């Protein structure tokens, strides 16, 4: 019957602060060690920090990327763990979990101070650090190349660079060209901005006679771009 | 980054497979192991020398030797398809803990598919705006785990790389893209740049050069 | 209410002793 519930996630400007809270029930909280863990969307888990128990004097440790900016704390009568983050960065964006943390040490084979492990977890609370300013895309043509494509065909594209927020839509020749289009999911860059690419594979013999235009649309910035994509000369 | 795990490992239904975690601290400390599925909380699978928590099927067991910790899954099931993370001390004697980079465990549902790779050089237009991006597009692969490496002439480049996590296309294979940001001066000064895509221990490398 | 760090060191120190002897 062990229940861990994190709270306090939300949009923050990248100089700001945020306090997170982890409610606990179903175990002896007052003596339990607790760890905070984060995961950026589509990426790995990262150990944030850990508060010890009585008899360790509630000593606290922190991963190097958060020393001095982050402060772990707790209040035991109501079983609530806490995480105060100041001077946030885009790197700090992610799903933050609180974990009930056991301690392990094998007398014969161990080495101090053994290891810690995360026996129970909450479902986490979502932290988005971005300096949200609408940004319209820059669109550049990706000129036709036949190297990677099937016989008689060529791939050409548009790179859709540094926009915010999602989404952008891409069509080709005003939607008259659907066949052979691959519009790739966006990357979220460390700058907090998105980029994507769309490519179409077409007959090589059409390159001299058929005009190709990518119609890029970014509704949040009210920007439309029609980029003609020619062969390099 | 002191704990290294395979990026991807696959296993056929019913077969046996082992993931590795690697660091110098593993010579001194055991690792714990965690299953992680999208939209769900991590689940502790195994820890220390011989410890499987209540509720975890016997087919999961960890081991260790040297600088390695191995999680072995015996009799792989559909539900084992997930990401797996190891955790231990970053360094011997440390009070800190660290996670490995994660392994995508694929329980195979279709045959293996090799990626198509298209590499575009920077447009003249972007160069004229005093920027340069190389675009390495990667598609139609399965399992959905790739490693992307960039090279300036023959030297690894790490700076200016943004690479998506692979995601499923409408046909159920995966796509990804990687972007290398350079200054026009870097672009014009090298003989070439390369995008290298590793998939299931096979590698495709495409190379472009300023015109 | 002992100290996990001190205790683990204590145990580590005791294992060396036992191994030497």
């Amino acid at each position: 019957e062990v229940q861990l519930v994190e709270s306090g996630g939300g949009l923050v400007k990248p100089g700001g602060s945020l306090r997170l809270s982890c409610s606990a029930s179903g175990f002896d909280f007052d003596n339990a060690w607790m760890t905070w863990v984060r995961q950026p969307p589509g990426k790995g888990l990262e150990w944030v920090g850990r508060i010890t128990g009585p008899g360790e004097g509630w000593s606290v440790d922190y991963a190097a990327p958060v020393e001095g900016r982050f402060t772990i704390s707790r209040l035991n009568s109501i079983n609530f763990l806490y995480l105060e983050m100041n001077n946030l960065r885009m790197e700090d964006s992610g799903l933050y979990f609180c974990a009930r943390t056991g301690k392990y040490y094998d007398f014969w084979s161990g080495y101090p101070p053994g290891e810690e492990y995360f026996q129970d977890w909450g479902r986490g609370t979502l932290v988005t650090v971005s300096s949200a300013s609408t940004k319209g895309p820059s669109v550049f043509p990706l000129a036709p190349s036949s190297k990677s494509t099937s016989g008689g065909t060529a791939a050409l594209g548009c790179l859709v660079k540094d926009y915010f927020p999602e989404p952008v839509t891409v069509s080709w020749n005003s939607g008259a060209l659907t066949s052979g289009v691959h519009t790739f999911p966006a990357v979220l860059q460390s700058s907090g901005l998105y980029s994507l690419s769309s490519v179409v594979t077409v007959p090589s013999s059409s390159l001299g006679t058929q005009t190709y235009i990518c119609n890029v649309n970014h509704k949040p910035s009210n920007t439309k771009v029609d980029k003609r994509v020619e062969p390099k000369s | 980054y002191e704990l290294t795990q395979e990026t991807g490992v696959s296993v056929a239904l019913g077969r046996t497979v082992t993931i590795t975690c690697r660091g110098d601290s593993l010579r001194s400390h055991y690792a714990s192991w965690y299953q992680k599925k999208p939209g769900q909380a991590p689940i502790l699978l195994f820890y220390g020398k011989n410890n499987r928590p209540s509720g975890v099927p016997d087919r999961f067991s960890g081991s260790a030797s040297g600088n390695r910790a191995s999680l072995t899954i015996s009799g792989a099931q559909a539900e084992d398809d997930a990401e797996y993370y190891c955790s231990s001390r970053d360094k011997s004697g440390s009070r800190l803990s660290v996670f490995g980079g994660g392994t995508k465990l694929t329980v195979l549902s279709q045959p293996k598919a090799a990626p198509s790779v298209t590499l575009f050089p920077p447009s003249s237009e972007e160069l004229q705006a005093n920027k340069a991006t190389l675009v390495c597009l990667i598609s139609d692969f399965y399992p959905g785990a790739v490693t992307v490496a960039w090279k300036a002439d023959s030297s690894p480049v790490k700076a200016g790389v943004e690479t998506t996590t692979p995601s499923k296309q409408s046909n159920n294979k995966y796509a990804a893209s990687s972007y290398l940001s350079l200054t026009p001066e870097q672009w014009k000064s090298h003989r070439s740049y390369s995008c290298q895509v590793t998939h299931e221990g096979s590698t495709v490398e495409k190379t472009v050069a300023p015109t | 209410l002992w100290n996990w760090f001190n205790i683990t060191n204590w145990l580590w120190y005791i294992k060396l002793f036992i191994m030497i002897v």
